[PDB]
C-alpha cells in the first residue's frame, strides 16, 4: 500500500511541518497555563 | 504584600523532568518495536515522519513516576527538517541519543 | 600501656553500640525516605 505521498508533496514538508508546529504550539501554551496554576500546590509544602 | 509569595518561594527540592531521547533507524528496522517494548507495549504504530512515545520511569527510592520524552524519528532524509522541529537549545543538554543498527542488513 | 588499654576498652565498649547505631542508621533511612515520600519541608537546620 502506498506510503510515499509525503515525498510526493506538492509544497514540500512545509505543510507537514506547520501541522506539527500547531501541535508544539498548543501543548506549550497548555503547560504554560498549567504551570502558574500548578504553582498553587506550593501552599501545602509550607506548613503553618 | 507578598510574604505569602516569598514564603511560597522557598520550595524545598525537585525531581528530574523534561528529559528527551532521540533516535534514528532505517525504515522498519524494528526501532518502533524496541521503543514500544521499553515501556512494555507489544507494538506501537508504524507511521511516517516523526513519531512520539513515552518512557514511564519509576523510582522506589523517591516513590516517583516520571514521563521521559521519546522522539523516534523515521527514516529518509526528506524529514530532516523535523529535527529542526525536534530539538531546541534548551532541549539539547537534556537529550540522550539512541541509534538503531539491525544485523539483518 | 595504661593509655593504650584505656583506648582499647573504650573502643570495645564502642563495639557493642556499633550494631545499635547501624540499625539506627537503617531505621532513619526508613524514616527519612518516608518523610520524603511524606513530603515534609526538611528544615534549613536539617542535617542531611
Amino acid at each position: 500500500f502506498y506510503r510515499n505521498a509525503l515525498t510526493r508533496m506538492p509544497d514540500g514538508p512545509v505543510a507537514l511541518e506547520e501541522s506539527y508546529s500547531a501541535v508544539m504550539g498548543i501543548v506549550s501554551e497548555v503547560e504554560q497555563y498549567v504551570k502558574v496554576w500548578l504553582q498553587y500546590q506550593c501552599l501545602w509544602d509550607m506548613q503553618a | 504584600s507578598s510574604i505569602l509569595s516569598e514564603v511560597s518561594t522557598r520550595a524545598r527540592s525537585k525531581l528530574p523532568s523534561g528529559k528527551n531521547i532521540l533516535v534514528f533507524g532505517e525504515d522498519g528496522s524494528g526501532k518502533t518495536t524496541l521503543m514500544t517494548k521499553l515501556q512494555g507495549a507489544e507494538h506501537g504504530k508504524k507511521g511516517r515522519g516523526l513519531e512520539y512515545l513515552y518512557l514511564s520511569v519509576h523510582d522506589e527510592d523517591r516513590d516517583d513516576h516520571t514521563r521521559c520524552n521519546v522522539w523516534i524519528l523515521d527514516g529518509d532524509l526528506y524529514h530532516k527538517g523535523l529535527l529542526k522541529f525536534a530539538v531546541s537549545a534548551e532541549s539539547l543538554p537534556e537529550t540522550l541519543v539512541i541509534f538503531v543498527a539491525d544485523m539483518s542488513r | 600501656t595504661s593509655d593504650a588499654v584505656t583506648f582499647i576498652t573504650y573502643v570495645q565498649s564502642l563495639k557493642r553500640k556499633i550494631k545499635q547505631f547501624e540499625k539506627q542508621v537503617e531505621l532513619y533511612r526508613n524514616g527519612q525516605r518516608l518523610l520524603e515520600k511524606q513530603r515534609f519541608q526538611f528544615p534549613p537546620s536539617w542535617l542531611y
